[PDB]
Parts: C-alpha cells; structure tokens; sequence
C-alpha cells in the first residue's frame, strides 16, 4: 500500500498568513492526489484533485503542486474558515485508497498558562468510588501534560484525560484530567496531587489536596 | 444538489451484526462507483470497500475482509455495507462517499468527490444506563485570583450523548464541556465546568442540567460551594 505523510501534524498560524501543508508517498502516484478539508463533526470536503485542480466554489486561495511523492499544499492569506484539519488521498495505486494522518491548522496566539484547579470526591460520590478532578483552564499552545501522584506515588493508568477545542474568541483550550480510585483506596491515603506541564509554565506547577481538607 | 444520506447506524453487540444504508440523490447513481470510509473520533480517514456502479466489482479493507459486504440497489439508489462480526474496534463514524465518473463508462476513478455526514456505529454489549451527575464543588482548591471553577461529574452513562447546560441555559460564558471518555466498565464519563468571579458564589446558585435521552433520563445537581481547611 501507498504511505502517505503529512508534515507537520500541527500549523500554528493567523489570519492573512500563508500556510504550507506537504504530503509524502511512499512511491509514485504521479499526479493522483486529492486534498480534503474536515471540520468537526462534518464530512470531509473536497477541496483539489489530481493534485492541483480545485473543485468548484473552492477559492483561488487554495492551491495544490507537487508530483511523484512530494505534493503541497499553500494557503494564501488564511482566512477564519480555513482553520480545520487537511487530508491527502492517493489514488495512484490502489486498492487499499489510502489518506495521510491529517494536519491539524490551528490559530496563534501568545503562550498562556493553564489555571489550575483540583477538585476532591464528592460526598455524594463516596457513598463506592472515588473520582478526582484537575482542570486546567484556558490555555496555549494544546500541548499540555498531567501527573497523578498519590501520597506521592506516581500513578499509572488510573486516569482520563479529554480536552475542548480551539475557543473560537480567546483561541485557548482545556484539559480535564480524572483519577479514578476504589473508595477503599481512597480513604487508604492522604496526599493527593496534580502535576502540570505546559509552556507556559517555566517549571511543573503542583496543585493538591489532603483527603478530608475540604 | 447531490445528497448522501446514511442509516442504520447504532449499538451492536461484538460479534453480531448491522447493515447500513446511504440513499443517494442529486445525480445519476447507476453511473457511479461508490465507497465507504469510516472514521473513528479524533482519528484518521480509514477507506473500507468500493464497489464499481453495476455492481459486478468489489474491493475491501484488510481489516475488513470477509467481515463486510459492499453492495447496491440502482433500482432505489441506494448503497449497502453488510458488517457482520463486529469488533470494538470497527467503532466509528461510517460515510458513504461517490467518485467521480470514469473516462470509458467502466472503470473505477477513486476520485471520491462527495460525502454523506455519516452513521455511527458503536460495538458494545454495555446496556443502556443514565448517568449519575456529581458536583465539583467550587473551594479553595478550585478558585485562583478572584476566579472560582466548578463544575458537574457526568458519570457511568450508556451510550453516548448527553447534554449539559448550566443555570437552564442562562449559564453559557466559560462553560467547557469536555469530550467524553471511555471507561474499562463500558461506560462513559465527562465532566462539565464553568469559571466565574469568586465575589458570585454567595449571590448565584449554579446547577447543571444534564440529559441523557437514551435512557429518557433528566438530572439537575446543585453545585455548592465548600470551606476548606
């Protein structure tokens, strides 16, 4: 099968800026590639086939090049709309169709550290589990990490995390990360922490609580 | 005016099977070859099967093969996929897609040029459960220079969705609903926060409106704040 890879995974850029996406096959597809454009929770949309030809309505904008196994595609002068994730689909040798892993166009703004909040297990939870919440609030860049650590024991596959897309007004994100714990174990220890790190943060910021504090 | 619309979608037991529908529109269906693609969330394209637009043509995904069935009926424009053995990991979102037409009237092109917006298909033998809601109340631990989180605990639910407004909508800046998250007991988690001015806790009451529509279940948590220490 055809490998497609798409570089980078990420774009950070702003509005008027010129975004260059590349798409790589394994082998030769000569000029049997298609760019799509996919927003959540919405089917992708085509946006050029056979490598440089737009599809109606798509502006001039948009413009694809490249052959063989190295294809690109240039945004000029982004616009809101644009911010999206970006797909490339050979179909120079085939079956299987194969896509690239996608690109994920995200807007710039300056870094900004997380707020950090923790919340304990409610009362009403702990009358067989126990769930403990870290928030980390309004944020960029996305990338962003949590440590569990228990009586200072780091933990490990115990928790969840999730986080919201791209705010549309301050262009931040969030991260909720869950640790979740048999009541027994629970009230078996004291300490109960979250370490963060972002960026935007020069060192590891720790929030914690001791079981019963508040 | 072309329109892929699917069906058939929902939960199904690992190991049995669904069949999905795509009722086609817009264009003369009987002239195109037809695909499916899935998408699990949050992940990659993933092609699954093609067939030519006679019908008399076929082509799978490895990770399909012998599992799934493409097929048509141009009589009623409509497109099939048979899935049968279903794993945990065929959870996606299944579009049904059309290519482009061929230079002689008879070859594949897999030029796909328009998609459907998709059926999700989940592959589990979790029953049908409403959540239980917790709140996560704003404290000490939860409030940093003059701002005050908290949130609600929307727990152990099957299946997905569920909806969290706060204060019965009149609640909307700073909430953050995050994506739900799969638990090992089957179930889904997600919680639900929202960021306001310390000085409101003592003259604003915050509940969150959960619902659950699968189980028909509805439940408003007081969110209240704690002292601590």
């Amino acid at each position: 099968e055809v490998v497609l890879t798409q570089s980078p995974a990420t774009l950070s850029l702003s509005p008027g800026e010129r975004a260059t996406i590349s798409c790589r096959a394994s082998q030769s597809v000569g000029g049997y590639l298609t760019w799509y454009q996919q927003k959540p929770g919405q089917a992708p949309r085509l946006l050029i086939y056979d490598a440089s030809n737009r599809a109606t309505g798509i502006p001039a904008r948009f413009s694809g090049s490249g052959s063989g196994t190295d294809f690109t595609l240039t945004i000029s002068g982004l616009e809101p709309e644009d911010f999206a994730i970006y797909y490339c689909q050979q179909r120079g040798n085939w079956p299987p169709i194969t896509f690239g892993q996608g690109t994920r166009l995200e807007i710039k703004r300056t870094v900004a550290a997380p707020s950090v909040f923790i919340f304990p297990p409610s009362d009403e939870q702990l009358k067989g589990t126990a769930s403990v919440v870290c928030l980390l609030n309004n944020f960029y860049p996305r990338e962003a990490k949590v440590q569990w650590k228990v009586d200072n024991a780091l933990q490990s596959g115990n928790s969840q995390e999730s986080v919201t897309e791209q705010d549309s007004k301050d262009s931040t994100y969030s991260l909720s990360s869950t640790l979740t714990l048999s009541k027994a174990d629970y009230e078996k220890h004291k300490v109960y922490a979250c370490e963060v790190t972002h960026q935007g943060l020069s060192s590891p910021v720790t929030k914690s609580f001791n079981r019963g504090e508040c | 005016q072309v329109q892929l619309v699917e069906s058939g979608g929902g939960v199904v037991q690992p190991g049995r099977s669904l069949r999905l529908s795509c009722a086609a529109s817009g264009f003369t269906f009987s002239n195109h070859g037809m695909h499916w693609v899935r998408q699990a969330p949050g992940k990659r394209l993933e092609w699954v099967a093609v067939i030519s637009y006679d019908g008399r043509h076929e082509h799978y995904a490895d990770l399909v093969k012998g599992r799934f069935t493409i097929s048509r009926d141009n009589s009623k424009n409509t497109l099939y996929l048979q899935m049968n053995s279903l794993r945990a990991e065929d959870r996606a979102l299944y579009f049904c897609a059309r290519e482009g037409l061929s230079r002689d009237n008879s070859g594949f092109t897999g030029l796909i040029d328009y998609w459907g917006q998709g059926t999700m298909v989940t592959v589990s033998s979790a029953s049908t459960k409403g959540p239980s809601v917790f709140p996560l109340a704003p404290s000490s631990k939860s409030t940093s220079g003059g701002t005050a989180a908290l949130g609600c605990l929307v727990k152990d639910y099957f299946p997905e969705p569920v909806t969290v407004s706060w204060n019965s909508g009149a609640l909307t800046s700073g909430v953050h609903t995050f994506p739900a998250v799969l638990q090992s007991s089957g179930l889904y988690s997600l919680s639900s926060v929202v960021t306001v001015p310390s000085s409101s806790l003592g003259t604003q009451t915050y509940i969150c409106n959960v619902n659950h529509k699968p189980s028909n279940t509805k439940v408003d948590k007081k969110v209240e704040p704690k002292s601590c220490d």
